[PDB]
Protein backbone atom coordinates (compact mmCIF):
# COMPACT_ATOMS: atom_id res chain seq x y z
CA UNK A 1 0.00 0.00 0.00
CA UNK A 2 0.98 3.65 -0.55
CA UNK A 3 1.67 5.81 2.30
CA UNK A 4 0.21 9.58 1.99
CA UNK A 5 2.05 11.96 4.55
CA UNK A 6 0.69 15.00 4.90
CA UNK A 7 2.58 17.91 6.83
CA UNK A 8 1.82 20.21 9.04
CA UNK A 9 -0.73 18.44 11.08
CA UNK A 10 -2.27 21.90 12.04
CA UNK A 11 -2.13 24.93 10.86
CA UNK A 12 -3.28 28.37 12.40
CA UNK A 13 -3.74 31.44 9.91
CA UNK A 14 -4.99 35.00 9.78
CA UNK A 15 -7.31 35.56 7.25
CA UNK A 16 -6.49 37.12 3.90
CA UNK A 17 -3.03 35.49 4.62
CA UNK A 18 -2.07 32.28 2.93
CA UNK A 19 -2.06 28.32 3.49
CA UNK A 20 0.27 26.03 2.12
CA UNK A 21 -0.36 21.95 2.94
CA UNK A 22 1.86 20.01 1.85
CA UNK A 23 1.50 15.92 0.32
CA UNK A 24 3.88 13.35 0.12
CA UNK A 25 3.00 10.12 -1.77
CA UNK A 26 5.48 7.41 -0.43
CA UNK A 27 5.91 6.55 -4.71
CA UNK A 28 5.17 8.42 -7.53
CA UNK A 29 1.92 8.86 -8.53
CA UNK A 30 2.40 9.83 -12.08
CA UNK A 31 0.74 7.79 -15.38
CA UNK A 32 1.02 9.05 -18.83
CA UNK A 33 2.30 12.83 -17.98
CA UNK A 34 -0.75 13.26 -15.56
CA UNK A 35 -0.26 12.90 -11.69
CA UNK A 36 -3.37 11.55 -10.04
CA UNK A 37 -3.52 13.29 -7.05
CA UNK A 38 -6.82 14.81 -5.84
CA UNK A 39 -7.11 17.22 -2.31
CA UNK A 40 -10.67 17.19 -0.75
CA UNK A 41 -12.06 19.51 1.81
CA UNK A 42 -14.25 18.54 5.12
CA UNK A 43 -16.28 20.59 7.06
CA UNK A 44 -16.97 18.57 10.41
CA UNK A 45 -19.98 16.91 10.02
CA UNK A 46 -20.08 16.10 6.59
CA UNK A 47 -18.68 14.03 3.74
CA UNK A 48 -15.60 15.42 2.17
CA UNK A 49 -15.52 17.77 -0.85
CA UNK A 50 -13.46 17.38 -3.93
CA UNK A 51 -11.62 20.29 -4.43
CA UNK A 52 -8.94 20.21 -7.02
CA UNK A 53 -8.03 16.90 -8.92
CA UNK A 54 -5.48 15.24 -11.04
CA UNK A 55 -2.91 17.36 -9.04
CA UNK A 56 -3.68 21.03 -10.71
CA UNK A 57 -7.27 21.09 -11.92
CA UNK A 58 -9.90 23.03 -9.73
CA UNK A 59 -13.52 21.09 -9.91
CA UNK A 60 -16.49 23.47 -11.13
CA UNK A 61 -17.66 25.53 -8.66
CA UNK A 62 -14.35 25.74 -6.33
CA UNK A 63 -13.28 29.41 -5.73
CA UNK A 64 -10.19 30.01 -7.53
CA UNK A 65 -8.44 31.01 -4.06
CA UNK A 66 -7.53 27.12 -4.10
CA UNK A 67 -5.00 25.89 -6.47
CA UNK A 68 -2.89 22.14 -6.16
CA UNK A 69 0.28 21.88 -7.69
CA UNK A 70 3.30 19.06 -7.42
CA UNK A 71 4.14 15.97 -9.15
CA UNK A 72 5.67 12.79 -8.66
CA UNK A 73 5.33 12.39 -5.07
CA UNK A 74 5.41 15.99 -4.01
CA UNK A 75 2.20 17.73 -4.13
CA UNK A 76 0.44 21.08 -2.97
CA UNK A 77 -2.61 22.61 -1.93
CA UNK A 78 -2.28 26.57 -1.66
CA UNK A 79 -5.30 28.74 -0.51
CA UNK A 80 -5.00 32.35 -0.36
CA UNK A 81 -6.84 34.28 0.53
CA UNK A 82 -7.79 32.51 3.63
CA UNK A 83 -11.50 32.90 4.60
CA UNK A 84 -13.45 31.93 7.24
CA UNK A 85 -15.30 29.20 5.37
CA UNK A 86 -11.93 27.58 5.36
CA UNK A 87 -11.36 26.28 8.66
CA UNK A 88 -11.38 23.07 8.02
CA UNK A 89 -9.71 19.65 8.00
CA UNK A 90 -8.25 18.68 4.21
CA UNK A 91 -6.68 15.74 2.51
CA UNK A 92 -5.14 14.59 -0.58
CA UNK A 93 -5.90 11.04 -2.12
CA UNK A 94 -3.73 9.16 -4.56
CA UNK A 95 -5.53 7.42 -7.32
CA UNK A 96 -2.77 5.98 -8.88
CA UNK A 97 -3.25 2.65 -7.74
CA UNK A 98 -4.73 -0.24 -5.75
CA UNK A 99 -6.01 0.89 -3.07
CA UNK A 100 -6.68 4.13 -3.09
CA UNK A 101 -4.98 6.15 -0.37
CA UNK A 102 -6.15 9.65 1.65
CA UNK A 103 -3.47 11.47 3.75
CA UNK A 104 -3.25 12.18 7.65
CA UNK A 105 -5.18 15.14 7.10
CA UNK A 106 -4.16 18.70 8.52
CA UNK A 107 -6.65 20.34 10.35
CA UNK A 108 -6.69 24.84 9.00
CA UNK A 109 -7.71 27.17 12.15
CA UNK A 110 -8.54 31.08 11.29
CA UNK A 111 -6.72 33.32 13.89
CA UNK A 112 -8.76 36.15 14.68
CA UNK A 113 -8.98 38.67 17.51
CA UNK A 114 -9.40 37.68 21.11
CA UNK A 115 -13.19 37.31 21.90
CA UNK A 116 -14.84 37.05 24.87
CA UNK A 117 -17.58 34.04 25.92
CA UNK A 118 -21.08 35.22 26.07
CA UNK A 119 -21.92 33.07 29.75
CA UNK A 120 -25.50 32.24 29.87
CA UNK A 121 -25.97 29.70 33.07
CA UNK A 122 -29.83 27.22 33.45
CA UNK A 123 -30.89 26.05 36.97
CA UNK A 124 -32.57 22.63 36.38
CA UNK A 125 -35.57 22.24 34.90
CA UNK A 126 -38.58 21.23 37.26
CA UNK A 127 -38.86 17.88 34.61
CA UNK A 128 -35.58 16.96 35.51
CA UNK A 129 -35.76 16.83 39.67
CA UNK A 130 -38.69 15.57 39.41
CA UNK A 131 -36.63 12.29 38.72
CA UNK A 132 -34.23 13.06 41.15
CA UNK A 133 -32.23 14.75 38.80
CA UNK A 134 -30.21 18.28 39.01
CA UNK A 135 -27.87 19.00 35.80
CA UNK A 136 -26.79 22.67 35.86
CA UNK A 137 -25.73 23.70 31.99
CA UNK A 138 -23.47 26.63 31.52
CA UNK A 139 -23.21 27.69 27.39
CA UNK A 140 -20.04 29.59 27.00
CA UNK A 141 -20.54 31.14 23.76
CA UNK A 142 -18.22 32.86 20.65
CA UNK A 143 -15.13 33.31 22.13
CA UNK A 144 -11.52 33.03 20.78
CA UNK A 145 -8.95 31.37 21.00
CA UNK A 146 -10.14 28.23 21.80
CA UNK A 147 -8.64 27.78 25.31
CA UNK A 148 -10.55 28.59 28.02
CA UNK A 149 -11.28 27.46 31.53
CA UNK A 150 -14.64 26.47 33.33
CA UNK A 151 -15.06 26.22 36.91
CA UNK A 152 -17.96 26.17 38.82
CA UNK A 153 -18.40 27.01 42.33
CA UNK A 154 -21.79 25.59 44.52
CA UNK A 155 -22.17 27.69 48.00
CA UNK A 156 -18.74 29.65 47.31
CA UNK A 157 -16.55 26.19 46.94
CA UNK A 158 -15.39 24.79 43.73
CA UNK A 159 -17.17 21.30 42.52
CA UNK A 160 -14.34 19.09 40.86
CA UNK A 161 -15.87 16.29 39.33
CA UNK A 162 -19.31 15.60 37.94
CA UNK A 163 -18.72 17.84 35.33
CA UNK A 164 -19.27 17.42 31.16
CA UNK A 165 -17.45 19.96 28.82
CA UNK A 166 -18.50 19.79 25.24
CA UNK A 167 -16.36 22.28 22.31
CA UNK A 168 -17.83 23.65 19.12
CA UNK A 169 -15.55 23.29 16.00
CA UNK A 170 -14.59 26.94 14.40
CA UNK A 171 -17.82 28.83 13.42
CA UNK A 172 -17.56 29.10 9.73
CA UNK A 173 -18.97 32.32 9.95
CA UNK A 174 -16.74 34.48 12.84
CA UNK A 175 -13.87 31.72 13.60
CA UNK A 176 -14.88 31.28 16.76
CA UNK A 177 -15.13 28.47 19.24
CA UNK A 178 -18.21 27.55 21.46
CA UNK A 179 -18.43 25.05 24.79
CA UNK A 180 -21.03 23.37 26.99
CA UNK A 181 -20.05 22.98 30.61
CA UNK A 182 -22.73 20.67 32.58
CA UNK A 183 -22.59 20.13 36.83
CA UNK A 184 -24.68 17.26 37.22
CA UNK A 185 -25.64 16.54 41.03
CA UNK A 186 -28.25 14.92 42.40
CA UNK A 187 -31.47 16.20 43.23
CA UNK A 188 -30.43 15.33 46.80
CA UNK A 189 -26.74 17.41 46.33
CA UNK A 190 -28.61 20.49 44.82
CA UNK A 191 -31.52 21.08 47.23
CA UNK A 192 -28.77 21.12 50.05
CA UNK A 193 -26.93 24.12 48.33
CA UNK A 194 -28.01 27.69 47.50
CA UNK A 195 -25.55 29.39 45.18
CA UNK A 196 -24.44 27.78 41.95
CA UNK A 197 -21.81 29.90 40.17
CA UNK A 198 -19.95 29.12 36.79
CA UNK A 199 -17.14 31.43 35.65
CA UNK A 200 -14.94 31.22 32.91
CA UNK A 201 -10.52 31.94 32.94
CA UNK A 202 -8.66 32.67 29.48
CA UNK A 203 -5.64 30.93 29.53
CA UNK A 204 -3.86 32.62 32.73
CA UNK A 205 -5.29 36.51 33.25
CA UNK A 206 -6.54 36.91 36.27
CA UNK A 207 -10.03 38.70 35.53
CA UNK A 208 -12.98 36.00 35.16
CA UNK A 209 -16.27 36.25 33.58
CA UNK A 210 -18.95 34.64 35.85
CA UNK A 211 -22.59 33.95 36.13
CA UNK A 212 -24.51 32.65 39.09
CA UNK A 213 -28.06 31.71 40.13
CA UNK A 214 -29.63 31.13 43.79
CA UNK A 215 -32.56 28.47 44.53
CA UNK A 216 -34.81 31.23 44.85
CA UNK B 1 -28.16 17.22 -9.84
CA UNK B 2 -26.29 13.90 -9.12
CA UNK B 3 -27.91 12.64 -5.74
CA UNK B 4 -27.02 9.74 -3.11
CA UNK B 5 -28.89 9.33 -0.57
CA UNK B 6 -28.11 6.59 2.34
CA UNK B 7 -30.16 4.71 4.25
CA UNK B 8 -30.50 5.48 8.53
CA UNK B 9 -28.11 4.47 11.40
CA UNK B 10 -27.64 1.47 12.45
CA UNK B 11 -27.08 -0.61 15.94
CA UNK B 12 -25.88 -3.80 15.37
CA UNK B 13 -25.11 -6.60 17.36
CA UNK B 14 -21.06 -7.73 17.27
CA UNK B 15 -21.19 -10.92 15.54
CA UNK B 16 -23.88 -9.76 13.58
CA UNK B 17 -24.28 -8.00 9.95
CA UNK B 18 -25.77 -5.31 8.58
CA UNK B 19 -26.37 -3.78 5.11
CA UNK B 20 -26.76 -0.38 3.89
CA UNK B 21 -27.92 0.96 1.17
CA UNK B 22 -27.22 4.26 -1.21
CA UNK B 23 -30.02 5.29 -3.84
CA UNK B 24 -28.57 7.45 -6.49
CA UNK B 25 -30.16 9.59 -8.92
CA UNK B 26 -29.61 12.56 -11.33
CA UNK B 27 -27.74 10.61 -13.59
CA UNK B 28 -27.02 6.92 -15.48
CA UNK B 29 -26.82 4.60 -12.87
CA UNK B 30 -25.08 2.07 -14.90
CA UNK B 31 -22.54 4.53 -16.57
CA UNK B 32 -20.59 5.00 -13.49
CA UNK B 33 -19.00 2.94 -11.05
CA UNK B 34 -20.14 3.51 -7.40
CA UNK B 35 -17.53 3.27 -5.01
CA UNK B 36 -17.76 2.83 -0.82
CA UNK B 37 -15.55 4.45 1.65
CA UNK B 38 -15.47 4.22 5.53
CA UNK B 39 -14.04 6.94 8.28
CA UNK B 40 -14.06 6.53 11.74
CA UNK B 41 -14.36 8.62 15.04
CA UNK B 42 -10.89 9.91 15.23
CA UNK B 43 -11.65 10.55 11.31
CA UNK B 44 -9.36 8.93 9.19
CA UNK B 45 -10.99 8.40 5.43
CA UNK B 46 -10.31 4.58 4.25
CA UNK B 47 -11.55 3.18 0.50
CA UNK B 48 -13.88 0.07 0.77
CA UNK B 49 -14.04 -1.25 -2.96
CA UNK B 50 -15.86 0.13 -5.48
CA UNK B 51 -18.81 -2.10 -7.61
CA UNK B 52 -19.49 -1.78 -11.63
CA UNK B 53 -23.77 -1.14 -11.57
CA UNK B 54 -23.51 -2.75 -15.27
CA UNK B 55 -22.16 -6.57 -14.85
CA UNK B 56 -21.85 -5.83 -10.99
CA UNK B 57 -17.72 -5.86 -11.66
CA UNK B 58 -16.79 -5.27 -8.04
CA UNK B 59 -13.02 -4.16 -6.57
CA UNK B 60 -12.27 -4.05 -3.14
CA UNK B 61 -9.49 -2.66 -0.49
CA UNK B 62 -7.85 -6.52 0.24
CA UNK B 63 -8.57 -5.25 3.76
CA UNK B 64 -12.50 -5.55 3.37
CA UNK B 65 -12.40 -8.21 1.42
CA UNK B 66 -14.56 -10.85 3.16
CA UNK B 67 -16.25 -8.31 5.38
CA UNK B 68 -17.47 -6.03 3.13
CA UNK B 69 -19.78 -7.11 0.02
CA UNK B 70 -20.69 -4.47 -2.73
CA UNK B 71 -24.10 -5.36 -4.56
CA UNK B 72 -26.26 -3.18 -6.91
CA UNK B 73 -29.68 -3.38 -7.82
CA UNK B 74 -30.27 -1.73 -11.40
CA UNK B 75 -33.88 -1.68 -11.35
CA UNK B 76 -33.87 0.55 -8.37
CA UNK B 77 -30.49 3.08 -8.83
CA UNK B 78 -29.63 1.57 -5.52
CA UNK B 79 -26.53 0.46 -4.32
CA UNK B 80 -25.86 -2.08 -0.91
CA UNK B 81 -22.91 -2.68 1.39
CA UNK B 82 -22.57 -5.59 3.66
CA UNK B 83 -20.75 -5.77 6.18
CA UNK B 84 -20.37 -9.46 8.03
CA UNK B 85 -19.15 -10.54 11.57
CA UNK B 86 -19.44 -7.06 12.69
CA UNK B 87 -16.51 -6.46 15.33
CA UNK B 88 -16.30 -2.68 17.00
CA UNK B 89 -13.99 -1.87 15.01
CA UNK B 90 -16.80 -1.55 12.30
CA UNK B 91 -18.27 1.16 14.02
CA UNK B 92 -17.76 4.14 11.86
CA UNK B 93 -19.26 6.12 9.48
CA UNK B 94 -19.81 4.68 5.86
CA UNK B 95 -19.99 6.74 2.50
CA UNK B 96 -20.59 6.11 -1.23
CA UNK B 97 -19.72 7.97 -3.57
CA UNK B 98 -19.37 7.55 -7.58
CA UNK B 99 -17.01 9.69 -10.13
CA UNK B 100 -19.83 11.41 -12.42
CA UNK B 101 -17.54 14.12 -14.46
CA UNK B 102 -14.69 11.52 -14.21
CA UNK B 103 -12.20 13.75 -12.09
CA UNK B 104 -10.65 10.15 -11.63
CA UNK B 105 -11.56 11.00 -7.60
CA UNK B 106 -14.43 10.25 -5.63
CA UNK B 107 -16.96 13.92 -7.10
CA UNK B 108 -20.37 13.10 -5.10
CA UNK B 109 -20.78 11.54 -2.08
CA UNK B 110 -23.56 10.50 0.45
CA UNK B 111 -24.42 11.98 3.75
CA UNK B 112 -23.28 9.05 5.44
CA UNK B 113 -24.62 6.43 7.65
CA UNK B 114 -23.11 5.77 11.13
CA UNK B 115 -22.64 2.17 12.55
CA UNK B 116 -22.65 1.37 15.86
CA UNK B 117 -21.26 -2.02 16.42
CA UNK B 118 -22.68 -3.19 20.54
CA UNK B 119 -24.02 -5.21 22.52
CA UNK B 120 -25.91 -2.67 24.64
CA UNK B 121 -29.76 -1.56 24.00
CA UNK B 122 -30.99 1.38 22.56
CA UNK B 123 -32.23 4.37 25.44
CA UNK B 124 -33.62 7.02 24.25
CA UNK B 125 -32.69 10.47 25.50
CA UNK B 126 -34.43 12.82 28.52
CA UNK B 127 -35.09 16.17 26.99
CA UNK B 128 -34.97 18.94 29.13
CA UNK B 129 -35.27 22.76 28.37
CA UNK B 130 -33.44 25.71 29.83
CA UNK B 131 -34.96 28.82 30.35
CA UNK B 132 -33.06 31.96 31.52
CA UNK B 133 -35.36 32.35 34.71
CA UNK B 134 -36.65 35.30 35.36
CA UNK B 135 -33.72 37.79 33.55
CA UNK B 136 -32.94 40.48 30.72
CA UNK B 137 -36.09 41.48 28.73
CA UNK B 138 -35.11 44.87 26.88
CA UNK B 139 -34.21 44.66 23.54
CA UNK B 140 -31.10 42.54 24.78
CA UNK B 141 -30.72 39.07 22.91
CA UNK B 142 -31.84 35.84 25.25
CA UNK B 143 -29.92 32.46 25.38
CA UNK B 144 -32.14 29.16 25.33
CA UNK B 145 -31.34 25.67 25.34
CA UNK B 146 -32.15 22.34 25.71
CA UNK B 147 -30.39 19.38 27.34
CA UNK B 148 -30.96 16.09 25.84
CA UNK B 149 -29.39 13.41 28.09
CA UNK B 150 -28.78 10.03 28.66
CA UNK B 151 -29.20 8.48 25.52
CA UNK B 152 -27.51 5.43 22.87
CA UNK B 153 -26.71 5.00 20.64
CA UNK B 154 -25.85 7.73 18.23
CA UNK B 155 -27.29 10.06 16.68
CA UNK B 156 -29.62 12.29 17.86
CA UNK B 157 -31.23 15.49 15.52
CA UNK B 158 -31.96 18.76 17.82
CA UNK B 159 -33.98 21.88 15.46
CA UNK B 160 -35.08 24.85 16.77
CA UNK B 161 -38.74 25.39 15.59
CA UNK B 162 -38.69 23.05 13.03
CA UNK B 163 -35.95 25.10 11.53
CA UNK B 164 -37.24 28.50 11.31
CA UNK B 165 -34.20 29.14 13.60
CA UNK B 166 -30.81 28.10 12.17
CA UNK B 167 -28.71 31.24 13.07
CA UNK B 168 -28.01 31.63 16.92
CA UNK B 169 -27.84 27.94 17.15
CA UNK B 170 -24.95 25.95 18.74
CA UNK B 171 -25.28 21.96 18.82
CA UNK B 172 -22.87 20.64 21.08
CA UNK B 173 -21.36 17.12 19.79
CA UNK B 174 -22.33 14.41 22.45
CA UNK B 175 -19.92 13.43 25.71
CA UNK B 176 -20.09 9.55 26.79
CA UNK B 177 -21.14 9.92 30.81
CA UNK B 178 -21.68 6.02 31.90
CA UNK B 179 -22.43 4.39 28.91
CA UNK B 180 -24.73 6.74 27.65
CA UNK B 181 -24.49 9.56 25.63
CA UNK B 182 -25.52 13.36 26.50
CA UNK B 183 -25.50 16.59 24.58
CA UNK B 184 -27.13 20.02 24.66
CA UNK B 185 -27.73 22.76 21.33
CA UNK B 186 -28.42 26.32 22.25
CA UNK B 187 -30.05 28.84 20.42
CA UNK B 188 -29.77 32.98 20.84
CA UNK B 189 -33.10 35.19 20.21
CA UNK B 190 -33.72 38.83 20.31
CA UNK B 191 -35.57 39.98 23.69
CA UNK B 192 -38.60 40.47 21.36
CA UNK B 193 -39.56 37.16 20.06
CA UNK B 194 -39.42 35.14 23.37
CA UNK B 195 -41.20 34.88 25.63
CA UNK B 196 -43.82 36.74 22.64
CA UNK B 197 -43.37 34.04 19.94
CA UNK B 198 -42.87 30.31 20.85
CA UNK B 199 -39.31 28.57 20.99
CA UNK B 200 -39.55 24.85 20.62
CA UNK B 201 -36.68 22.45 20.41
CA UNK B 202 -37.30 19.47 18.74
CA UNK B 203 -34.86 16.41 19.41
CA UNK B 204 -35.09 12.76 17.27
CA UNK B 205 -33.50 9.97 18.28
CA UNK B 206 -33.56 7.71 15.39
CA UNK B 207 -32.59 4.45 17.05
CA UNK B 208 -35.76 4.53 18.91
CA UNK B 209 -38.14 6.34 16.86
CA UNK B 210 -38.07 8.77 19.43
CA UNK B 211 -39.71 12.27 18.82
CA UNK B 212 -39.71 15.05 21.37
CA UNK B 213 -40.92 18.96 20.74
CA UNK B 214 -40.20 20.63 23.95
CA UNK B 215 -41.36 24.28 24.50
CA UNK B 216 -39.15 26.82 26.16
CA UNK B 217 -41.20 28.78 28.74
CA UNK B 218 -40.34 30.79 31.63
Amino acid sequence: DMVLTQSPASLAVSLGQRATISCKASQSVDYDGDSYMNWYQQKPGQPPKLLIYVASNLKSGIPARFSGSGSGTDFTLNIHPVEEEDAATYYCQQSNEDPFTFGSGTKLEIKRADAAPTVSIFPPSSEQLTSGGASVVCFLNNFYPKDINVKWKIDGSERQNGVLNSWTDQDSKDSTYSMSSTLTLTKDEYERHNSYTCEATHKTSTSPIVKSFNRN
Amino acid sequence: EVQLQQSGPELVKPGASVKMSCKASGYTFTDYYMKWVKQSHGKSLEWIGDINPNNGGTGYNQKFKGKATLTVDKSSSTAYMQLNSLTSEDSAVYYCANDYGSTYGFAYWGQGTLVTVSAAKTTPPSVYPLAPGSAAQTNSMVTLGCLVKGYFPEPVTVTWNSGSLSSGVHTFPAVLQSDLYTLSSSVTVPSSPRPSETVTCNVAHPASSTKVDKKIVP
